[PDB]
């Protein structure tokens, strides 16, 4: 596994520094690459590092705008991109490759970087109340930036769960609903909680959904 | 430097059918420093094939690849609903330069499915704050095309609903959809009957779900 840092907002002109933490410590033999993905766009390679040497290649596009480093002690690598403009909003993935090959055999979970001159807001969570199957859910309204994770019963319920893509409202805040279909019969007995986490604002909220 | 060209941009096929995706290189990447990745919605790319033809651990047998020089292919021999994804080729002949193809979007065709429709009234908690969101859910339908129209009392409302569609279900290839009508508390309290009317080819006549403000 490769563990990446949480998503962030940065204001235009500044610089971001994303962390990628390796498995166990045996990232000795292996390289680490940074590939980014702009929304609805392809995969774009920014650069690689072979950690035991602290040696970095970069794409021509990201010349001396990007700097990639490894931390030999606690086995983490970093991509630092500067002079962030609107175009740099993207998910930043780190991935591991073998120096004698080059396939990216393992990837980090992704790090969303929203380049915006707009402040971080945590969301409000409202219940979507129950109507032989019944829909119930949670509205997750007015947050910034993306993303927000939504789980049901701490992970006990995954079946029939649709969590929608966020919309950007005319206010410039994101909103999203997460719904679930369950048996009608279980309503007045099985209790249902939605577990919302907006990491950019340290907001964990758990909300019970009753009719 | 090396430009990878993927073709076609979109492949729309049913389960069982064969998906063959092409990837062309601007110069030779040899006995293949060429790899394929699968990217399912909301997820990191996953390695499928490397060295043009080598299958990675855990990747199902129905995936294979071939090619050399500048012409390559990835084949999903018998497509499965779980194969909904964007697929990317990647060349790595010189380790100082990794490039990727623009991806091919594999979409899964299926039989027509009717949306189960639900309507949600605003929470009291949201109303105390001075906004009313009304949520209409169209669940597990196919194809994408749907018409959601809001009816307040019985006049057609416009201009203050947003839609969002989920991506095709990995398991049954259906879409779900939410229409959210957002009004001020004052605007909300102007009317009584809030109705969602769904037109889809899975239904003989448009279904309507409604509640009376209470």
């Amino acid at each position: 596994e490769l563990v990446q840092s949480g998503a962030e907002v940065k204001k235009p002109g500044s610089s971001v520094k994303v962390s990628c933490k390796a498995s166990g410590g045996t990232f000795s033999s292996y390289g680490i690459s940074w590939v980014r993905q702009a929304p609805g766009q392809g995969l774009e390679w920014m650069g690689g590092i072979i950690p035991i040497f602290g040696t970095a290649n970069y794409a021509q596009k990201f010349q001396g705008r990007v700097t990639i480093t490894a931390d030999e002690s606690t086995s983490t690598a970093y991509m630092e991109l500067s002079s962030l403009r609107s175009e740099d909003t993207a998910v930043y993935y780190c991935a591991r490759y073998d120096g004698i090959y080059g396939e990216l055999d393992f990837w980090g979970q992704g790090t969303l970087v929203t380049v915006s001159s707009a402040s971080t807001k945590g969301p409000s969570v409202f219940p979507l109340a129950p109507s032989g199957t019944a829909a119930l859910g949670c509205l997750v309204k007015d947050y910034f930036p993306e993303p927000v994770t939504v789980s049901w019963n701490s992970g006990a319920l995954t079946s029939g769960v649709h969590t929608f893509p966020a919309v950007l409202q005319s206010s410039g805040l994101y909103s999203l609903s997460s719904v679930v279909t369950v048996p009608s019969s279980s309503l007045g007995t099985q209790t249902y909680i939605c577990n919302v986490n907006h990491k950019p604002s340290n907001t964990k909220v758990d909300k019970k959904v009753e009719p | 430097e090396i430009v990878l060209t993927q073709s076609p941009a979109t492949l729309s096929l049913s389960p069982g059918e064969r998906a063959t995706l092409s990837c062309r290189a601007s110069q030779s990447v040899s006995d293949a420093y060429l790899a394929w990745y699968q990217q399912k919605p909301g997820q990191a790319p996953r390695l499928l094939i490397y060295d043009a033809s080598s299958r990675a651990t855990g990747v199902p047998a129905r995936f294979s690849g071939s090619g050399s020089g500048t012409d390559f292919t990835l084949t999903i021999s018998s497509l499965e609903p779980e194969d909904f994804a964007v697929y990317y080729c990647h060349q790595y002949i010189q380790l100082h330069s990794f490039t990727f193809g623009q991806g091919t979007k594999v979409e899964i065709k299926r039989t027509v499915a009717a949306p189960s429709v639900f309507i949600f009234p605003p929470s009291d908690e949201q109303l105390k704050s001075g906004t009313a969101s009304v949520v209409c859910l169209l669940n597990n339908f196919y194809p994408r095309e749907a018409k959601v129209q809001w009816k307040v009392d019985n006049a057609l409302q416009s201009g203050n609903s947003q839609e969002s569609v989920t991506e095709q279900d990995s398991k049954d290839s259906t879409y779900s959809l939410s229409s959210t009508l957002t009004l001020s508390k004052a605007d909300y309290e102007k009317h009584k009957v809030y109705a969602c009317e769904v037109t889809h080819q899975g239904l003989s006549s448009p279904v309507t779900k409604s509640f009376n403000r209470g």
